[PDB]
């Protein structure tokens, strides 16, 4: 029985920004803040404020707010970055900066002679090579750029078989540290995609089980 | 009694035993003890995440060797005020380190564990996963000026 | 899942009142730090990352 | 001289080696529960009950009485679950439980006890007082 | 004048009694037994019983312990038993549920501290 | 010449025979400045409605945490079952790859990671000026 062997790489981009809070979590945060203020002893700022307020009140018959106003006006003058870098675009699904709250994975379109597959990045190696180094070589070559990929474990993550003679695909999970994608205007259809859009995109039953080991978050 | 069939019914000292080099054998890669460092400016956040990882280790049948806190480090912010040629005190920032010391683990469960940890990292908390070495062991300990000065006299 | 171990407070008896200041580092990103002296924003400066050549270049540019 | 035990030893099941991977009980209450659970088993050695009168151990008691009421177990469980759910849906009862101010209709409790499980308690107390030991023997 | 089972002194609890109160607080139900020195059950009050189950919500509360204690005291009065011993753990005697359980048992007519044996 | 070295070695032995006590942690010890701020603090007088809503919120939070723990455990169980299926399939396929994969890379020893932030980084952001200094106690 002839056997074909093949590796594949699931690249995860860590979220840059924290997810928003459920209203239940917001209520719990308010409760925790209130009880922490209640159980708290005193702060130097509020102690000085109350002391100064009492001192002026007693001296009138015989600062802290200014510093608070200065801090407030400095904060209002300073402007933070835009958390929603995708809501303004709504067009590019291929950008590394598409989503910041969820993990992203890369899907690349390949149209072969007998198959037109929306395929996760696969590889090929001769029996003298190793799966992990094969994945590293694949991310170095097929990605035509400089990525900094942090592999989690030497052991695989997913294993799928198809019999025509058979073939096997071994998915290893890797993490993105810092990448400089050159030639973003190329015709190679590379898309950064989340959990739900991944489920929308991936048609085959073999690639429909990547979600089995991929984190839902 | 010794000749009676009920001998040794009260034997209990064998039930309680109360009186690290990694084991790298290739396939059962049961390596050595590891430090999970959690560095944060928020003391409560660092403590909460250390508690969470400790409970996760307890649930996942991980032999937690220790769960300690390293000495604090108080950075002082000296900002240069406008027009320059000066330097004024802005604030003080106390960074805190909580370290969970685990005993043994495998490659598979290490991958899964690390995946869970960096999926569940809070905001503004630096993760570190290192092997336990003499430098990491002496980090908790104070310097030895007498030993250092004598060694200088020797050299 | 990043909001798992965030919803906590100070579990100690005696402690000063601390406030959620917004700390921005030398990167353009911000975090929430529970800190006294309730300033609405804190900024992390830098004067030690680069060497003498880049330090002189920055001094000339400033 | 050594002799072979006449049956299984008490602590011969758990493994001596690798104690750190074996779960422990950290509660004196848990240990007490386990100890009292084990103390009621018919051990092969000379125990306390044999010498202090467990009353011949097991006894096949002759039952002279009416058959138990044939009740539909499935429908009874369904009705009990529905009644429990209806009691749980109330918010005033939860408030009373939280505030530690709750009372029980002891008269209705006694009536229901007599209706469903009073006969068994009466039978066991009559055992304890020795009514059957002297009336039918 | 019955023979109290004096003895052990080394193990706990002391078995010198004619009747003993035993409170079992599982994670779901609460069961109070009155046991004779041979180990048989004299009178029991359990939250597993339908009479208390359908009348009481959340059978694990302090109110549940108090209701169980009241029911057990009433049943002991029916059974004609008035004296029994209770030997809780140090962390059990300081609890809220069982303190009120003891209070309810005393208010129901059942008094602890079984009387001293004549010519002990 | 030799006597000095003998005294030096003796002082090694005496100093190395001493203890290796840790630095006291400033977190677990309360500074003296926190004693004068306690007597003045006024109680807060939680009202009945606030107590009721807090109790309801704690019950909801307990249920939510239990469900979240269950979901996380289910997710890690799915991950572990997929991983063990993968390992069994690879062992059935070839043993040499199994032996190679059941190691760990030496590259995972200094694992460093950072969590997310509240605001995405701003491109072309210039922190003006300022120096760092340590005030930690020895
Ligand atoms: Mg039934």
């Amino acid at each position: 029985s002839p056997w074909r062997l093949l590796g594949a790489l699931c690249l995860q981009r860590p979220p840059l920004v924290t997810k928003p809070l459920t209203p239940l979590q917001e209520e719990m945060a308010d409760l925790l803040q209130q009880i922490e203020i209640e159980r708290s002893l005193y702060s130097d700022h509020e102690l000085r404020a109350l002391d100064e307020a009492q001192q002026l009140a007693k001296k009138k018959s015989d600062l802290a707010q200014d510093l608070e106003d200065m801090w407030e006006q400095k904060f209002l003058h300073f402007k933070l970055g835009a958390r929603l870098t995708e809501a303004d675009k709504k067009d590019d699904r291929t950008s590394l900066h598409r989503k910041l709250d969820r993990n992203l994975i890369l899907l690349v379109r390949e149209k072969l002679g007998d198959q037109d597959i929306w395929m996760l990045p696969q590889s090929d190696w001769q029996p003298g090579e190793t799966l992990r180094q094969t994945a590293e070589r694949t991310l170095a070559t097929l990605s035509e750029n400089n990525m900094e990929a942090k592999f989690l474990g030497n052991a695989p993550c997913g294993h799928y078989k198809f019999k025509f003679l058979g073939a096997k695909v071994f998915f290893f999970k890797a993490l993105l540290l810092t990448g400089d994608f050159s030639q973003a205007g190329k015709k190679g259809h590379h898309v950064w995609v989340s959990k739900e859009e991944l489920g929308d995109y991936l048609k085959p039953k073999y690639l429909a089980q990547v979600r089995r080991f991929l984190l839902d978050l | 009694y010794r000749s009676k069939p009920t001998h040794g019914i009260g034997r209990y000292k064998h039930l309680v035993k109360a009186q690290v080099r990694p084991i790298n054998l290739g396939t059962d890669y049961e390596y050595g003890v590891l430090n999970i460092h959690l560095i944060a400016y928020d003391m409560a956040l660092a403590e909460s995440y250390a508690q969470y990882v400790h409970n996760l280790c307890n649930h996942l049948a991980i032999k937690v060797e220790e769960s300690y806190a390293m000495p604090t480090k108080t950075m002082e912010v000296l900002q240069l005020q406008e027009q320059g040629s000066k330097m004024f005190l802005d604030a003080v920032l106390t960074t805190h380190e909580r370290v969970v010391q685990i005993s043994g683990l495998s490659a598979t469960f290490a991958e899964i564990f690390l995946e869970i940890i960096h999926s569940n990292l809070p905001e503004g908390v630096k993760l570190s996963v290192r092997e336990h070495t003499e430098e990491d062991f002496k980090g908790r300990f104070k310097a030895r000026p007498e030993l250092e000065e004598l060694l200088a006299k020797l050299n | 899942d990043c909001n798992r171990a965030l919803l906590t407070r100070l579990h100690r008896q005696t402690y000063a009142r601390l406030y959620p200041v917004l700390l921005v580092k030398q990167d353009g990103s911000t975090i929430h730090i529970r800190y006294r002296e309730p300033r609405r924003m804190l900024t992390m400066p830098v004067d030690l990352d680069s060497l003498s050549p880049e330090e002189r270049r920055a001094r000339f540019r400033k | 001289r050594r002799a072979a035990p006449l049956g299984p030893m008490p602590n011969e099941d758990i493994d001596v080696s690798d104690l750190e991977r074996l779960k422990k009980y950290r509660s004196f209450d848990r240990y007490r529960r386990r100890a009292e659970q084990e103390a009621r088993k018919p051990h092969w050695w000379r125990t306390y009950r044999e010498h202090f009168g467990e009353e011949s151990g097991p006894k096949d008691r002759v039952d002279i009485g009416l058959p138990p009421p044939k009740v539909s177990r499935t429908q009874q469980l369904l009705e009990r679950k529905q009644a429990l759910r209806e009691l749980r849906a109330n918010v005033e009862e939860e408030r009373a439980a939280r505030l530690q101010t709750a009372r029980i209709p002891l008269e209705a409790v006694r009536a229901e006890w007599e209706r469903t499980c009073g006969p068994y308690h009466k039978q066991r107390l009559a055992e304890y007082c020795g009514l059957y030991r002297d009336l039918f023997h | 004048v019955a023979r109290k089972e004096r003895g052990w002194g080394t193990v706990w609890p002391s078995r010198e009694f004619w009747h003993r109160l035993r409170v079992i607080r599982t994670q779901h139900h609460i069961e109070a037994l009155v046991e004779h020195r041979n180990g048989q059950v004299v009178v029991s009050a359990s939250t597993r019983e339908w009479a208390i189950k359908k009348h009481l919500y959340s059978t694990r509360n302090v109110v549940a312990c108090e209701s169980v204690g009241r029911v057990l005291a009433e049943r002991c009065l029916e059974a004609g038993i008035n004296f029994m011993v209770y030997h809780p753990t140090p962390w059990e005697a300081a609890s809220d549920s069982i303190k009120r359980l003891q209070h309810a048992m005393t208010e129901g007519g059942v008094v602890l501290r079984e009387p001293r044996r004549i010519y002990e | 010449d030799q006597a000095a070295k003998d005294r030096l070695k003796k002082r090694i032995r005496r100093l190395e025979k001493a203890s290796q006590e840790l630095i006291p942690i400033e977190d677990f010890i309360t500074p003296v400045k926190f004693l004068n701020k306690e007597r003045q603090r006024p109680p807060v007088e939680l009202p009945f409605e606030e107590s009721e809503r807090r109790a309801l919120l704690l019950k909801r939070w307990s249920l939510y945490k239990q469900r979240e723990h269950e979901m996380e455990r289910s997710a890690i169980r799915s991950l572990l079952e997929a991983q063990e299926e993968a390992l069994q399939e690879l062992r059935l396929s070839s043993p040499e790859l199994h032996a190679e994969a059941t190691k760990r890379d030496p590259s995972l020893f200094p694992f460093e990671r950072q969590g997310p932030d509240y605001t995405p980084p701003i491109s072309d952001y210039q922190p003006p000026e300022g120096r760092y200094q340590d005030i930690t106690k020895v």
